This record gives C-alpha cells, structure tokens and sequence, in this order.
C-alpha cells in the first residue's frame, strides 16, 4: 500500500478535461464543507487555448484558469497534489503517464472506461515506482466528506446534504461500482453517523488501487471505526481481506458483500458490465468470496437486501462499547 | 474486456504476424465446416484435404476438446465426413452449457511421438505475463521485460530435449512478441509439436483485450468475438454494442433467455448485477431474459434507442402470465434521470400497443440528478397509456421492487414518487 491520507480540506487538484459541471459540483461540495478555498486550482484542456473559466463559490463568481499545456498548469500551481483525469479512453494513458513526470502529484483519478488492460498495467507499474496512488480506471472516483470529492462523485448539493456528506462520520467504504458507491452514501448516512471516506476503485481487471490498498488505509486512520466493502465477482482481490484479518493486520470491523451471485445460477458464462466482472475460476465467483469472507470473520449479510441491517448492528455495537 | 477468439482467428493472426527464426509448417492449412458447407467447393479451396490424413474438431470456444472425445484424429476425408454426420448440428452439453455443434475445423494430421509434444501457455496477471512450458516450468515476465530466446532456454527449457531447445526458444520468443503486439491476455497451445520437419501448432485457445480495437484494428481486421458456448449471438446485442462504441457512455445488452418474462433496464454496472442477483434469489433465474446496463450519463436519444430495443424484444411472443420490466438503479452520481427516463418514456409510448397486448407491468426505482421529474414522467406515461407502472424513489430500498414484481411482497403505495 501507499499513503494513508490522500485528501484533506486543503487538497488542491488539477482537472484534465473540459468538465465545468463536475468542477462546479466539486465547488458546491467544498462550500458546504466549509473549506477555505475551492478544491480545483486549474484545468488542463489541450483543445482550447489558455483562458479562464467562470465558476461560483457560493454566490460569488470566481475564475479558474484553463491551460493548454500540463506543464504550465503544474508550474503555476505547485500547491496541486491531485489530478483528476477525464481524458477519453484514447488518450488517458498518455496524459496519465505525463502527469507522473510531476513529483508534486501524489494521487491521480482516472475516469475513463475502456482503457486496455496492458496500458493500465504500465500505468500501475509507473505509479508503484513513484508512490503515486491511482484511483481508477473506469470510475466516478470517490469522496471524503469535509475535504474533497472526485469529479461527479456524490452528485449535486441536494444529495450531498441528504446523505450528510458535508462532514465525516466514522464509516469508510470501498466499492467497485460508482453508482452503488452513492447508494452506500445513502445507506450509511441512515444507519450510522455517516461516511468518513469512500472510494470507487472502478470496474477494470487491474484497478490502479485495490480493495486492500484502501482497506489498509482505513485500518490505519484513527477517525475510521468500521469499514464497508462492496465486492464483485471476478478476480481474487477480496481474499486479501481474509488474509489481513487472519494476520491481525485488520482489526476494525469489516462488513462485506460481493455482488454477482446470480452467475453461479447461469448455464453459460456472462461478462457483466464492469470489464473485470467475469469469473475465470470457481474461487472468483461472488458466492465463493462471500463464503470465504464470512468464515474469516467479516460481517457478511445474507444478501444485498440485509447489508443496511448488518452495518447498523455493527455500528450500534461499536457505540455500545465506547469505540464510536 | 477480454474476449475469447476462435482457434481459426488466432491461427490466422499467428500465421500472418508471428516473427520467428523457426519454420512453422502447415501455415493456413485449416478448413472451416458448418451445416451450410458446400463440400465440393470446400475441396476446391482446400485440395490438401486429400493429401494426408486429417484432424477434425469443433471451433466454438469449447475447452478440453480432446478429453471430451470431440477430436477425431488421423482420419481420411471420408472418415471426417463420417465423424461429422452424428455431430454436425447436434445438441451438446459441455459442463453445464448447452448449445449446437455448428462450427468445425479440419486440419492435417501430423504423425509424431509423445516426446515431440509440448505445452505452451501465456496469460496476463496484474504483475505481468506468466509463460508456462511443459514436456512444468513457469516464468513471470514483468510488464517492461523482453522475453528473448536465451531467457526461454534459461528459465523454461531446462528439461526439454537438447536438440529442440533452439527451435522451441525461437518459437516461444516470437509467440510472446505476437502476444504483446496484438494485445492478447491468454494464449494456449496444447500441443505444440516439433518434429524433424519443423513446428506445428495443433491447437490454440486465446483471448484478446477487445478494448484495444482502436490500437490493433489494422492487424486484427474484422475480428470476430463469438458468444460463449451455450449462448447464441443476436443482432439486438450487436446494435447496442455499436451504440456503446460511439460514446463515453456505457450501453450493454446480453440476452439470456429471449422467451423469459422478466426483463430489466437498470442503470449502472453494479446495480444491474445486484438486481439480477435479487431476481435469482427470489426464484426467477429461468424467467430472466437479459442482463445489461446503461451508465455514464447517456443522452435521451441513446436511452430511447436502448429502450426501444428492449421493448421490441419483450413483445415478440406472448407469455401466459404476462411480463415484467424492472427499470432500476442506484441513486446516480451524475446521470441525468429526467433526460434518460424521458427517452425510456418515449420508447414506452411508441410500444404501448404491444406492451398492453403482452400484459406488461413496469416497476421503477431510481434516484439521482432530476430524479423527481424522471419519476413524474414515468407516472404520467402509465396514466396516459393504460400500462400499470409503479414508481418509487430514494426512500424505497433499491431492490424492493423485485420482490414487488414477483409477488413476494405487497406494493407500498405510501412510498410512490419519494
Ligand atoms: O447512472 C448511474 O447509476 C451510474 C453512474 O453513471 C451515475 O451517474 O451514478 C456512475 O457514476 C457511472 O459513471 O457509471
């Protein structure tokens, strides 16, 4: 694993792409989170010339610079340590590799779906060399209430407010699905004191960072008291949680459910929507992972339908013992 | 995602593009047989079919063909025709999948000893590509490493017959470079044969990373990705796949049972699977017609085009108990629910006739940007068409509508639109 802490209420990011709606959405979040400053320092968009774009900080109109060249944005905004990459699948590899020539960048989000797995492996290799945390590809991103939200994650203000995403509770999560990450925002806000941090690792076969990369960050974060994982059929990554618990490395309660139990009932092989969501062996099915996690001490509900109930029971037990 | 290719596709690419000091024999000496084959015309194109005995086997993404008794070995042409008579067109169950044997490959028999047979496999992991050799040796080739003949001799060919090390190493080096250049993720040759006359590829299975089409289209040409054995390929699936190709947004459709009475049109790669899980937990696996999803803020026109495909497909033949459509999703991050539900609502309008003939009941649950207006137009399209539509929002648990639609729980009217 790499850095325990990716974002804070001082995080400054560069957004690669002309994504004014996502940026303004980030600023709305920043505002109700009572951040001192917008989380977006600059955008990079090579299809336009240098310019400035109008956004709103509350009711006040502000200007955020847009740079044709990454080097100008980096040089002019040395406070930036996060880049969010909305480049199309065709150019996300090259713009991400280029980002990683800038030592100031410690975290990158890669949004695009459809990046070849062999290119992502090379991005992962370079990120691992440099200690850069990659979130994605093929992800909406993630959210750290009070601090920072990646792009479209969490949507508009009405949802930020309804799911209490403007201040951290005690529950951290990691999901393979972005849409379901926002459903977890909802479930957790209703059953606990709320999300402390959530990450959507994306649906590709080789995520830039895995379940266990973030689970470990959560184990090591004092403000986190329990951890929720939405796994999925395909690959073996969830077994690393079992191992982490067995080794005594993971000690906070973990609630996990793996989606894709239906595939055990189909007569033929089915590739689901996520590029990584296809079991190449019996161990990679959701049924197998769910059973293994349960046996290892993970709180596993009977099905998705009972996830909220087990989260709340674990949460209430932690309150009862003074942990929360 | 990674998609299997037929043995014939893999061999065509291998024979065209592999660079090796080795002399590969029987290049392009294969013939495809279907139930529509004109055997005289087949023989005109492939005179070598008479020149020596033959091997015949299906080429349909069936694995372990030898251990299934599905390989006819060392046959004359008359022997092959006789071998095909009870197989060509027959049902076959392999594992738990059932399909028709419809595509077969004929190739020359190569006489050889067991000690001239070798196993080679390359497969992708996170940490790089493992190369397997057996006469077992296995080597991880890291993401930035080359695989030279001397690396193969050193790490993999320890036990190989001394007089075959040079040609094996040359072949496997070229094979690995071909694996990388054409964006393979899995390539197995079982067996590779090396006799005094050179190298023979008797067998091949492979997957390529289909997302690399924009890099590889020149080499791949018009490459075919067949469905897995046990399913058919349908034109509606190809229509959606072509839409999916044209946009950042994700549009996916897989037909599981075209006669099934339970259809889904769910937003999100995650939620679609959860809805599908729930349907099967409640006993509906044999009536689930499809898996698919839309996600990533598709336009209203994209959703309409997706929806009209579904609605077309569920109004082909009637079902005694009517049909259900599950229009579900999470609370979306940024997909515009009003724009997308307006597209679905317009498809429903255009199909309201068929949808009433087939006794369709629609259940909706969705949150997200503008979801309140999306839920309203769904409610309005039901009232204006006669189609029963039950509409729920963020205050209903995501999957509760599955239990409702299959009769396991009552419909709570006190939750409509919230
Ligand atoms: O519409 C959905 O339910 C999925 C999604 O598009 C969203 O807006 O939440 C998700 O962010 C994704 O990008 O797949």
């Amino acid at each position: 694993s790499k850095s325990t802490t990716l974002f804070s209420r001082h995080t400054k990011a560069i957004v690669w792409g002309m994504q004014t709606r996502a940026v303004q959405g980030m600023l709305d979040f920043d505002y109700v989170c009572s951040r001192d400053e917008p989380s977006v320092a600059a955008m990079v968009y090579p299809f336009t010339g240098d310019h400035k774009q109008k956004f709103y900080w509350g009711h006040k109109e502000i200007l955020i610079p847009v740079f044709k060249n990454m080097a100008d944005a980096m040089r002019k905004h040395p406070e930036v340590d996060v880049l969010i990459n909305f480049a199309s699948l065709r150019s996300a590899y090259d713009s991400t590799m280029e980002t990683m020539n800038y030592a100031q960048i410690r975290t990158i989000a890669i949004i695009a779906e459809g990046i070849p797995e062999a290119l992502t492996r090379k991005l992962i290799k370079k990120a691992d060399q440099k200690g850069v945390t990659i979130i994605g590809p093929a992800t909406v991103g993630g959210i750290k209430p009070g601090c920072f939200k990646i792009g479209n994650t969490g949507g508009m203000l009405d949802n930020i407010l309804a799911s209490k995403l403007y201040r951290p509770g005690s529950v951290a999560y990691v999901s393979r699905s972005g849409g379901m990450s926002n459903e977890l925002n909802n479930i957790i806000s209703r059953t606990t004191d709320g999300v402390y941090e959530g990450v959507a690792i994306g649906g590709d076969r080789y995520p830039g960072s895995t379940f266990m990369d973030h689970v470990l960050r959560y184990q090591d974060t004092p403000g986190v008291k329990m951890i929720v994982v939405l796994g999925e059929i395909g690959g073996t990554e969830e077994y690393k949680i079992c191992r982490g618990i067995k080794e005594g490395r993971l000690t906070k309660p973990i609630v996990c459910w793996c989606i894709g139990t239906c595939a055990t009932m189909f007569s033929s092989e089915v590739q689901f929507g996520h590029a990584g969501a296809c079991a190449n062996q019996a161990s990679e099915t959701a049924v197998a992972k769910n059973q293994a996690l349960k046996e290892a001490g993970v709180f596993v509900p009977r099905s998705f339908d009972e996830l909220g109930e087990i989260i709340q029971s674990v949460y209430e037990d932690l309150v009862a013992n003074g942990v929360i | 995602s990674a998609k299997a290719i037929s043995e014939q596709t893999g061999k065509e690419l291998l024979y065209k593009f592999i660079c090796t000091t080795s002399a590969i024999q029987n290049r392009f000496k294969y013939a495809r047989v279907t139930p529509d084959t004109d055997w005289a015309r087949l023989l005109q194109d492939h005179p070598w079919l008479l020149s020596q005995n033959l091997v015949v086997k299906p080429d349909q993404l069936i694995k372990r063909r030898g251990k299934l008794g599905l390989v006819g070995v060392n046959l004359t042409l008359d022997g092959v025709k006789s071998w095909l008579k009870p197989r060509l067109g027959q049902e076959a169950t392999v594992g738990k999948a059932t399909g028709f044997l419809k595509n077969f490959l004929i190739e020359p028999f190569v006489p050889h000893s067991q000690a001239e047979e070798f196993y080679v496999c390359i497969y992708a992991t996170r940490e790089g590509d493992y190369v397997l050799f057996h006469h077992a040796q296995k080597l991880l080739v890291g993401v930035d490493e080359k695989l030279n003949p001397e690396d193969i001799k050193k790490h993999l060919l320890v036990h190989a017959p001394e007089d075959k090390k040079e040609i094996l190493a040359s072949f496997i080096s070229g094979l690995f470079n071909f694996y990388e250049d054409l964006y393979f993720t899995y390539l197995e040759i079982n067996p590779l044969v090396v006799t005094k006359d050179g190298v023979y590829v008797l067998d091949l299975a492979a997957k390529v990373d289909a997302t690399a089409d924009y890099i590889c289209k020149v080499k791949w040409g018009d490459i075919e990705f067949p469905p897995p054995f046990g399913r058919e390929a349908y034109p509606e699936e190809a229509y959606i796949a072509d839409l999916d190709a044209k946009s950042g947004a994700s549009l996916k459709l897989t037909l599981l049972n075209p006669k099934g009475r339970i259809w889904t049109m769910v937003a999100g790669g995650g939620a679609s699977v959860v809805y599908s899980d729930t349907i099967c937990d409640l006993g509906g696996v044999n009536e689930l017609a499809n898996y698919g999803e839309y996600s990533g803020a598709p336009s209203e026109q994209q959703t309409y085009d997706y929806a009209k495909t579904i609605l077309s497909l569920m109004t082909r033949e009637k079902h005694p108990d009517g049909k259900i459509l599950i229009i579900g999703g999470s609370i979306a991050n940024f997909t515009n629910v009003a724009a997308t539900f307006k597209g679905i609502v317009r498809a429903i309008r255009d199909y309201q006739g068929p949808l009433k003939e087939h006794e369709v009941t629609i259940f909706v649950r969705r949150g997200g940007p503008n979801y309140q207006e999306g839920l309203r137009v769904m409610g309005e399209v039901g009232k204006t068409t006669g189609i029963p539509i039950h509409v729920f929002g963020t205050e209903t648990h995501m999957t509760a509508i599955v239990g409702m639609a299959l009769g396991h729980r009552p419909i709570p009217e006190n939750l409509y639109f919230q």
